[PDB]
This record gives structure tokens, C-alpha cells and sequence, in this order.
């Protein structure tokens, strides 16, 4: 006994009936970058010694 | 020929150190924005359609908008064309 | 139309002097007035620092 829906025998007018979770989509043209490495650039800077 | 330019005291005359110009500086524009994307998509993952950022030559553009005025739209003939003809069937009286 | 950053390197080694006198040389040549500005939001924080 498993009460998960795995496997039902459907009618061909219900093969597009499993559509109801909402994706979102990026654009094509817009770009996604990943700037985890960004938190590290940067000099160190040197104290005036004499 | 301008009197902005006239030098009656020795305060500001030095050396000469460089020398830029108008078609100089345009293709030098064009290259500091493409190659500091073109880094900064080089160094972090992106996702994206993509594109390769180079610079035309900026003289040959304005060489040839200026060539685009000189063509003529219209043209002079000495007559219109023929806008019409005939066919002969086997009558004498009905074409 | 043009505006400027800082670009921080660390493959230049320079001395810790010409970073303090270069403060005080931003604070006159350029413009961030109420109409327009030359330096970004960014480097006016930098230019104080220094």
C-alpha cells in the first residue's frame, strides 16, 4: 500500500491536465551572472613607513 | 585670428606633452566600453545569447553616410516606357 | 555622459602618498554638483578617504 499517485490509466483528454505549476522564465536576451567570487577583490592598502 | 590665443605673458607657455584629435579619441571610446565587458564576462560564469563586442572603423562610416548623399533618386530619360501593348488575334478589325 | 571608478588593481605596487594627494586633487578638478556630476556615487565615497 503506497498513497502516492504514482501511475494512473488516463483518458487522452487528460494528458494536459498535469499543467498547473507556475515557472518562470528569464529572458533570452537579458543576462544572469553569478558574482559570489566579486566579494573578494580589492588591495590591501600600505601604511606610510619612513 | 583669434585673440584668445595670444600670449603677452610668460606664464602659460611649457612644454607639449601629447596630442589627441577628434577620429583619436572615437575608436578609443569604443574600445574601453567593449573591453571592460568583454572582462567581466570572462572572469564570472554568465548565461547568455551570445555576442562578440568589436569596434568598426568609425572613418569609413562617416566616409560613407557623406556617400550616400551624393546618389540621385530619380533619373532623366527621353521617353516614358511603353505602360501598354497589343496582341494581334486572327481578326483584322479586334486586337 | 561619461563617468569615472577607481579600478582597484593589485598588480601595481605604488607609494602610500600619491593615493593622499590624489584626494585632494579630485576634490577640485571634478564636479559633483546639483546638475550633473563627472564621478559616480562610488568614487565621491573614495575621493573622501582618501
Amino acid at each position: 500500500f503506497i498513497n502516492k499517485r504514482i501511475v494512473e490509466r488516463v483518458r487522452v483528454g487528460q494528458i494536459l491536465a498535469v499543467l498547473n505549476r507556475r515557472f518562470v522564465a528569464y529572458k533570452g536576451k537579458m543576462r544572469i551572472m553569478d558574482i559570489t567570487q566579486s566579494l573578494k577583490m580589492g588591495t590591501k592598502l600600505a601604511a606610510p613607513t619612513v | 585670428q583669434r585673440p584668445e590665443r595670444i600670449k603677452t605673458t610668460p606664464y602659460l607657455e611649457g612644454d607639449v606633452l601629447s596630442s589627441d584629435s577628434g577620429p583619436l579619441l572615437s575608436v578609443f571610446a569604443l574600445q574601453e566600453i567593449m573591453q571592460k565587458v568583454r572582462q567581466v564576462q570572462a572572469d564570472y560564469m554568465t548565461a547568455t545569447r551570445e555576442v562578440d563586442f568589436t569596434v568598426p572603423d568609425v572613418q569609413k562610416i562617416l566616409d560613407d553616410i557623406k556617400a550616400l548623399a551624393a546618389e540621385q533618386v530619380y533619373k532623366i530619360v527621353k521617353v516614358p516606357s511603353i505602360s501598354f501593348r497589343h496582341i494581334v488575334m486572327q481578326s483584322r478589325d479586334r486586337v | 555622459q561619461i563617468i569615472l571608478d577607481l579600478k582597484i588593481d593589485p598588480g601595481e605596487r605604488m607609494d602610500p602618498a600619491v593615493r593622499m594627494v590624489a584626494g585632494v586633487v579630485g576634490h577640485l578638478l571634478f564636479t559633483a554638483g546639483g546638475r550633473f556630476t563627472n564621478l559616480t556615487q562610488n568614487m565621491a565615497r573614495q575621493l573622501d578617504i582618501a
